[PDB]
Order: C-alpha cells, then structure tokens, then sequence
C-alpha cells in the first residue's frame, strides 16, 4: 500500500485545511491500513491539555502508549513512562522557561511547550507554541508551530551542529459587513542546518532559540506573502 | 461500512478545490479499490460537485458556454440551456454534453434580464460565464442569474474560481433579492493556502417592464459585486496589519530581538 | 478570559470591548499579558477603541510592564491618527520610555512628529 498512502496525503493537501481533524478521521476509517503512517506524516492542529497547573500541548514525542507526560510537573497525566535522563529533564526545564519567555515576547499569550529526548551522540526536542484567537465573533484565528531540532555535539564541546525543522499552521476567520466571511487557512515547512560555537556564554538553548527565532521571522514574512498578497492577487485576477 | 466507505469517498469529491477534481477523483479511487461503489455510490456526488461550482460546458454548435447548476436540473439527468432553448445529456465524469434536444411563462424577463447581464459579466470578468433561469418556485416567479469565472494554473501552482447566484423573486411590484457570493483560492506554489469567502445579501427592487427591471436587476448585482471585491482588498490589508499581529507580532514591543543570554 | 479581552482590543471588536467592561471589568488593570487596555488598543492602531477606554475613565498616561504610555506605543509603531486623538485628550507627551527618550525624540515618524510639536 505504498501507493495508497501516497493519494492519502495528496488529498489532505487538497482539502479544506480547517478540517483536517474530522478528514484525517474520515480517512482512517476508509483505509485503516495506514492508521499509523498516517497520523505522523499530516499536519494537524496542536491539542491543549491541562496539567491538573498550567496548559500544556501534545504532540507524539512526549507520548508513551496512551498518556501524555507535562513539560511541567514531569509526569503523565494519565499516570504510568518514558522519562528524561536527569541531565536531560534539567536542561528540558530551562528550555520550557526560555521559550516561555519567548512565547510572550512575541505572542503576548498562547501556550508553549518543550520536550527533550536524548539520542545517542546527542539530544533532540519539540517546540511547541499555540496561540488562538478566541472570543469574538467576528475576527478569528489560530497560530499552530512545530519545531524539531537536532543537536549534534563536536569533540571537546565548543561548537555543535543543529538541524531544525519547522511547520507553521497559521488559520484566520474574519466576518464583517462588506467582505462577508473570509476564511484563510494552510501551512508552511522549512529545514535548518547550522553550526555555531557553543561557549559558556551561549549555551545550546541560546542557540536553539536563536534559530527559532529566525526561522519564525522568515516563515511570518513568507505567510504575509501567500495569505494577503498572493491570494489577494488571485481574487482580482477572477474579477 | 460498505455503505459508509461511499459516503466517505462522496463528502471528499464535494470538497475539492476549483481545478483539482480530477486529482481529488485518483487519490478516492485509488483509495476506496472499489469501482463500481464509486460509480453508482458517489454518481451523486460527482452530479453535486459540477452543479456546486457552476461548471461551464461547451455544447457544439451553440457557441454560448452554460453552466451546470442546480436551476439547470430538468431531473431526467439532462440540463437546460436557457438561452438557446435546448436540454442535452452531461456526463459529471468527463465533462462532455451530448445529446441536444429543443426545450416558459416568464420567458420574456429572462431573455431581457439574460441580454444585460451577458454585457455586464463582458465589462467585469475576463473569462466570464453567465446563465439565466426562469421558473415557479412555490407558486412563485423566480429570476435566477448565475455568474462564473475561474482561473487554473496548476503549472503555476495555483487555481481561483468565483461564483454568484441572484435569485429575483417577483412579488408585483416588488422583487425579494437573495444572493450569495463566493470565492475559493487555492496556492500552493511555496506552502500551501486556501480561502474561502461568501457573502450573503438580501434587497429589494420595485419591477416595472421586462427592461426596466431587468437593467435594475443588474444595478444592484453590479453595486454589490463592485462593494464586494473591494471590501475583501481592504480586509486583506487589515489582516495584514492586524490580525495576524494579533497572533504573532514582527518583533517584540520592545521593537528589538531577543537578547538570548540575558534570559538564561 | 483575559486572553479574549486582549483579542477584541487588538482586532478593535467595540461590541465585545463593550461587553466586558459593562460586565464590570476596570478599564485600567492590567491584563496578565502585562499591559493595560490603552496599551492594546494603541499597539494596534484602533482609534475606536481608545476613544471608548477614554471616555470610560483609563489612565492616559500609565504605563505598562515595559515601561511604555499609550502615547509612546502608538509612536513606535507609527499610528498617527491615534497619536493625535491621544495628544488631543492631553496624553503627557514628555514622559520618557524606557530608553530614556520622549515620543519626538524616538520617532522619524515626519506626521508623527509633526503632531508632537
Ligand atoms: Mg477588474
Ligand atoms: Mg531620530
């Protein structure tokens, strides 16, 4: 069925993309064959979770059969589990509070989450950021960003090599008089690789961040682009 | 679930983008390995899909393009052509019209109300596609104006479709409007992004003679169509500025990047 | 709840900003964010919005967890229609932001600055 899941995710790029949700659902129950290939190659919007205490998101690498462990309290919410190395769980800690900061600085609000796992000649995490618009009628929106970056250390230390991948889901709603309903939704995915120093005063999540940051900032610039240009032009081209 | 693999694989082709049903066809038929429960399963669907987006046809020897609607349905699977008073046979699955034959009460209104809106979609729309309909709708007069125009470009990555539909309910000596607008966008030349827009409007217009109210018909498609489009640039522009900085900004308000190790 | 306050600010939604303060919210407190309605509005340009927070009794001066007036903020990202509704319900234009210099002074904003004359 290599071919099957080969139309299976060239229809999800070609289907509303506020609906993925209940197509991908759809399209399991069509083919349940490929449940799992599925599921971890469509992009699909961040679920938030409660720590029971702040909100936290869930993704497949913080995963371990049917319970999703907190970035937080550092224990499945449905309790068990997979767990971080302690040389790894403190510095997934100091990435959650950087990125917390991160989050506001540039979302003012939102949900982040960071998870760390380690390899073998180094350690990989998610950056999670989910910022939504709700609480009004008629201007909506949804802000969805997956990072995955892969940290690999040289010799004695002082420079690593990093490899980020980012998705960015961006959705907007807005219903006003003149223009009725205009409904925007889609995504983008850029690939990282990059080396830089890592001295005391720059440590791995220094460097981390600041590749998150610049890739957020290039993929913004490119979404302003395809949601209120290069569609606009294509509306006025129809008329 | 045999029942249910169908009904699936009907709501996926309903929600294909302008320009892409054939890709969309391949990716269920490859998927349901079922083809005859999708030929008479999902024929329904492929029927709802061409009268959904107003899909032009070319009938031979009749110049005139008309588009597949819902008012076009003469529910002997065959379509009205309005203009040139003939029916034909329209495959869903290929597009192809076939088999004309020659084919009332309100016929005069809509030939009037047909010859302005023709000039109309000429001077707005450069491939543009329009049909009239003229019916009773429970014991009730009914002028329908359809209006279509797409652009598909998948070398360039990217396909647009626009449609409108005008129904004129004729209450002497007024005339109830509905109409709905609608618009999908589809680009996936780097990423890939969807719009879908519509608009609903309802009014009112005192009829007269078959031009008079057909040219006021117009009017009022024309004011509507016009404030329309321009609201969605100006909208555009205000998401660009607004509401997506209501999501994520450009830079912090500080208005400088992020000192990294002054965090850690 | 504080979170889809700051969304009808920004997107300038009068009829939900309305709502909430006639709930009984206070114009002035500042939201978990870390600034205050006026800041919100004037980031964002909503000339609507900041004559209604004005007229229901905010602090047209007060500054935010950066240290910023809802003067300051409609400066530095360049609203001018909001600068002169500000200026002209007496906002203080000498209060200095964070980096020690007033709205003229960190601004080449030519309208901008024009109005601060
Ligand atoms: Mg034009
Ligand atoms: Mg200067």
């Amino acid at each position: 069925s290599d071919q099957q899941l080969d139309c299976a995710l060239d229809l999800m790029r070609r289907l509303p993309p506020q609906q993925i949700e209940k197509n991908l659902s759809d399209l399991i129950d069509l083919v349940p064959s490929l449940c799992e290939d599925l599921l971890s190659s469509v992009d699909q919007p961040l679920k938030i979770a409660r720590d029971k205490g702040k909100d936290y998101l869930l993704c497949d690498y913080n995963r371990d059969g049917d319970s999703y462990r907190s970035p937080w309290s550092n224990k499945y919410d449905p309790p068990l589990g997979a767990m971080p190395s302690a040389r790894l769980r403190k510095l997934e800690v100091e990435a959650n509070n950087a990125f917390d900061q991160y989050r506001d600085l540039y979302f003012e609000g939102g949900v982040s989450s960071v998870y760390l796992w380690d390899l073998d000649h180094g350690f990989a995490g998610v950056i999670l950021i989910k910022k939504a618009g709700d609480g009004s009628k008629k201007i909506k929106g949804c802000w969805d960003s997956i990072h995955v970056v892969e940290v690999q250390e040289k010799s004695s230390g002082r420079t690593a090599h990093y490899k980020l991948t980012s998705t960015v889901m961006l959705w907007l709603q807005t219903n006003k008089t003149g223009s009725g309903t205009m409904n925007l939704g889609g995504s983008l995915t850029r690939q990282m690789e990059k080396d830089e120093t890592v001295s005391d005063s720059s440590p791995h999540i220094a460097n981390i961040g600041r590749l998150v940051e610049d890739m957020e900032n290039k993929i913004r610039s490119t979404l302003n682009e395809i949601y209120f240009g290069k569609t606009k032009d294509i509306v006025n081209g129809l008329r | 679930s045999d029942e249910e693999k169908v009904r699936i694989a009907a709501k996926f082709i309903t929600h294909a983008p302008p320009g892409e049903f054939n890709e969309v066809f391949n990716d269920v038929r490859l998927l349901l390995n079922n083809d005859n429960l999708l030929r008479e399963g999902a024929a329904h669907a492929f029927a709802q899909y061409n009268m959904d987006q107003f899909t032009p046809v070319k009938i031979e020897g009749y110049d005139d393009q008309v588009l597949i609607t819902e008012h076009g349905d003469l529910g002997n699977g065959r379509f009205l052509d309005p203009r040139n008073k003939i029916s034909f046979k329209f495959d869903h699955l290929r597009k192809e019209a076939s088999d004309p034959q020659p084919e009332s009460a309100l016929k005069q209104w809509r030939d009037a109300c047909d010859s302005a809106l023709r000039a109309y979609v000429k001077d707005h729309y450069p491939n543009g596609f329009c049909t009239v309909y003229g019916k009773s709708i429970d014991g009730q007069q009914t002028i329908i104006a359809c209006i279509e125009s797409h652009q598909f470009q998948p070398k360039n990555f990217w396909n647009g479709r626009w449609r409108s539909e005008w129904k004129f309910t004729i209450t002497p000596p007024t005339a109830q409007v509905a109409a709905v607008l609608k618009i999908q966008v589809h680009y996936y030349e780097d990423g890939n992004v969807q719009l879908v827009s519509h608009k609903d409007i309802q009014d009112s217009v005192q009829v007269s003679s078959d031009v008079q109210t057909a040219k006021e018909f117009i009017k009022i498609i024309e004011n509507a169509e016009n404030e329309y489009q321009t609201a969605i640039s100006e909208n555009y522009q205000t998401m660009s500025d607004t509401t997506f900085k209501a999501l994520r900004r450009q830079l912090p308000v500080t208005r400088t990047k992020i000192d990294w190790n002054k965090i850690l | 709840c504080d979170k889809e306050f700051m969304w009808a600010l920004k997107n300038g939604d009068l009829d939900e900003v309305k709502d909430y303060v006639a709930k009984g919210e206070d114009v002035n407190r500042t939201l978990e964010g870390g600034r205050k309605p006026l800041h919100y509005a004037a980031d964002c340009g909503q000339l609507e919005i900041l004559e209604f927070l004005l007229l229901k009794g905010a602090d047209i001066n007060a500054p935010d967890k950066h240290h910023i007036t809802p003067l300051l903020s409609a400066v530095y990202e360049g609203h001018v229609s909001c600068v002169k509704l500000l200026l002209s319900k007496g906002a203080d234009k000498t209060v200095k932001g964070p980096d020690g210099l007033t709205a003229f002074e960190a601004t080449d904003n030519q309208a901008i600055k024009a109005l601060l004359q």
